[PDB]
């Protein structure tokens, strides 16, 4: 049930900004930082959204203005489409699979040309939807340096040594349009994922339902993408996406979700409900020391001999068909 | 076999350097 | 055609001694061992009947009753079974599938106890079957010694030498009743076949017929040999298994059936042919240094990963529902 | 992963080692 916003101001979004899809959630618990619970389902490697720890404080009140005002002259990333879902896509293994066409652009530009663009859009009634994903860097402005250095340090540095991670590599700047979908995919780092402006309605899958969610082959460029489209599940090619089940929550402004490694995420701004504005934090995760194995480990091994498979063979694209005559009549 | 690599959906000063030189 | 047995002692065979199987074949060529073709088809790793080598002269004369009384005191194994056929398993791996039951027991005799078992069963018209598979060893007496030293050593190091083996592991001697057959399997070995008394036919499979023959995982006790019943062939199991192809000879005293590491072989001692003697010949092969790659360098690889998941899973009957996982709704 | 072992339809002095004893 949607939270009610202080101050009376009513419920921050209703169902109806939700998209539909054929698969059943629970929900992500939503938990006070100081509470014992928290800290232990982040020990655990077990999504929790964190209401009060002020990570990104000093960014709440970013929006396109002041970012444009204070950002810097550096280029960003944005992602154009014809259609809601943002697909990611490697571009350095594009070479390999000849026959991918991306459904999304990649073009740089200078953030007041992002904002422009978003104004050309609007203005026209147009159906083109952008989506800016930039690492921030050494090119943002005074404001922006000493809104990130106002980030709850203090804080996330202790989860950092408390679960050992390894080093923080970025932190990915998210701008969306209302409506815009990242489906489901699963990234090889932790992250915690602070919300800034605007809802997003995260839905996160344990590693253990790897045999739902059919990711793309390792050297195709949507590696660690699910195959399954939410919207037209092919239930011929993917059968066991009928048993998939998620974990759902939406943040909003001043929320952190833990998105533990290997876990699946499908991330969606809600509908008619504006920009979008998120910073998220990855870490390497910990060093690989017992049985039974977990699933994330199982997914890790999987993925390597993918890999050493494509580099024996000195072609991927001769990896299923090895696989295949590997197991059919003797494993299947 | 068990090792794992750090590949997420983006491209590889930032992260911790970015902190320390800020 | 059955060749014609010299001094017109007439065929030394016919096709009423052969079992029927449901693909076709054709002839491994038969060559003298200065023929030039003969060494080519060597360097190649492809079958060849040498008919000329002398490799095993002195071996010639060996029968029962010779090896009786001059082949010493040591053990010999003997398997027995119930069915013509001896399908081979390892015994070390049979802890780890507890349901697999085989055909065929090992028994240690000495051979005048073997050549008293053979007597019995004709006497008594039993249906039972004994193939005697020893390696030949230190035991074995002086006339056996001085049979052994004089085979021809002078050609068989010089094969050795020329295709860059590495070193003799052994020496197998096999003596079968008639009817026994070895079914279809591959060795990484390679294997000079010498031929000593009555009649064997042996029909090859190239590498590149891995699909078609389905051989066991790598973990279970008859890795290396084919699930698929010649005389019963399952096609919606094995379907590939109605595209076979093979290459056959029958083998008699004095020939010698080159059978290159990694093809497959199919070996029985003809119908009422009675019994039958061979000493092979083992070498490692040589060293692993090129696109394309070969397909006996595919099988090692489908080798190793089977190896390596099974150690990286701890237990063995992990390797099926992994590699499933991988491949489902992904590679096909 | 080209690597290969020296398994065959047997048990693992004999062959090079019976041979130069003899
Ligand atoms: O917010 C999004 O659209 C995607 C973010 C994501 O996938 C991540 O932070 O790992
Ligand atoms: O002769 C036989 O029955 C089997 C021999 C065999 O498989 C080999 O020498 O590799
Ligand atoms: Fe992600
Ligand atoms: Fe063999």
């Amino acid at each position: 049930e949607p939270r009610e916003e202080a101050g009376a101001l009513g419920p921050a979004w209703d169902e109806s900004q939700l998209r539909s899809y054929s698969f059943p959630t629970r929900p992500i618990p939503r938990l006070s930082q100081s509470d014992p619970r928290a800290e232990e389902l982040i020990e655990n490697e077990e999504p929790v959204v964190l209401t009060d720890t002020n990570l990104v404080y000093p960014a709440l009140k970013w929006d396109l203005e002041y970012l444009q005002e204070n950002i810097g002259n550096g280029d960003f990333s944005v992602y154009s489409a014809s259609t809601h879902k943002f697909l990611y896509y490697d571009e350095k293994k594009m070479a390999n699979f000849q026959n991918f066409k991306p459904r999304s652009n990649r073009e740089e530009m200078k953030f007041h040309e992002f904002v422009e663009k978003l104004q050309d859009i609007q203005q026209r009634g147009g159906e083109e939807r952008l989506y800016l994903q930039q690492t921030l860097n050494d090119t943002v402005g005074r404001k922006i340096v000493m809104d990130f250095l106002g980030f709850n340090w203090n804080w996330i540095n202790k989860q950092q040594g408390k679960r050992g991670w390894g080093q923080l590599t970025s932190n990915l700047l998210l701008i969306g349009m209302e409506g815009n979908v990242t489906p489901a995919h699963y990234d090889e780092q932790q992250n915690f994922f602070a919300q800034i402006k605007g809802y997003k309605r995260c839905i996160l899958f344990p590693p253990d339902q790897f045999e739902c969610l059919y990711p793309y082959p390792v050297h195709h460029p949507c590696d660690r993408q699910s195959q399954v489209d939410f919207d037209n599940p092919d239930y011929e090619r993917f059968p066991n996406f009928q048993n998939v089940v998620g974990y759902e929550t939406v943040v909003g402004p001043g929320d952190v979700l833990y998105i533990p490694m290997y876990w699946w995420h499908h991330i969606e701004s809600l509908l008619n409900g504006g920009i979008t504005i998120t910073v998220n934090f990855w870490y390497k995760g910990a060093p690989t020391p017992e049985y039974p194995l977990k699933a994330h480990q199982k997914v890790a091994i999987m993925r390597n001999i993918e890999k050493m498979l494509g580099e024996a063979l000195g072609n991927p694209q001769e990896v299923g068909p090895l696989l295949n005559t590997m197991i059919k009549g003797r494993y299947n | 076999l068990t090792s794992y690599d750090c590949e997420v959906n983006a491209p590889i000063l930032q992260g911790e350097e970015l902190l320390r030189a800020l």
